[PDB]
């Protein structure tokens, strides 16, 4: 909630950027492992009563 | 203001050079989870089953 600091921030260049799209990439990353480690079969089985 | 502009593009470079390593670190695996396929799978008949 500052004005004068993101005018002085922005001509640093694209440091906001590239930290955005690393957290980006983990985030995703974190679902793709989620994704591999659990979903591997297409088809839910249910056990006989 | 060329030692700021220095600073500013040493922290650049810097920042560029730890990126390239992390992704170095990654290929790196990934090759070497391609070169055990390679020895396994191809020259050979792997088991191991997905």
């Amino acid at each position: 909630d500052s004005t004068e600091c993101s005018n002085l921030l922005l001509q640093y260049g694209s440091f906001c950027t590239q930290l955005n799209r690393a957290l980006t990439g983990i985030a995703v990353e974190q679902d793709k492992n989620t994704q591999e480690v659990f979903a591997q079969v297409k088809q839910i089985y249910k056990t006989p009563p | 203001q060329i030692d700021r502009l220095i600073t500013g593009r040493l922290q650049s470079l810097q920042t560029y050079v730890t990126q390239q390593l992390i992704r170095a670190a990654e290929i790196r695996a990934s090759a070497n989870l391609a070169a055990t396929k390679m020895s396994e799978c191809v020259l050979g008949q792997s088991k191991r089953v997905d």
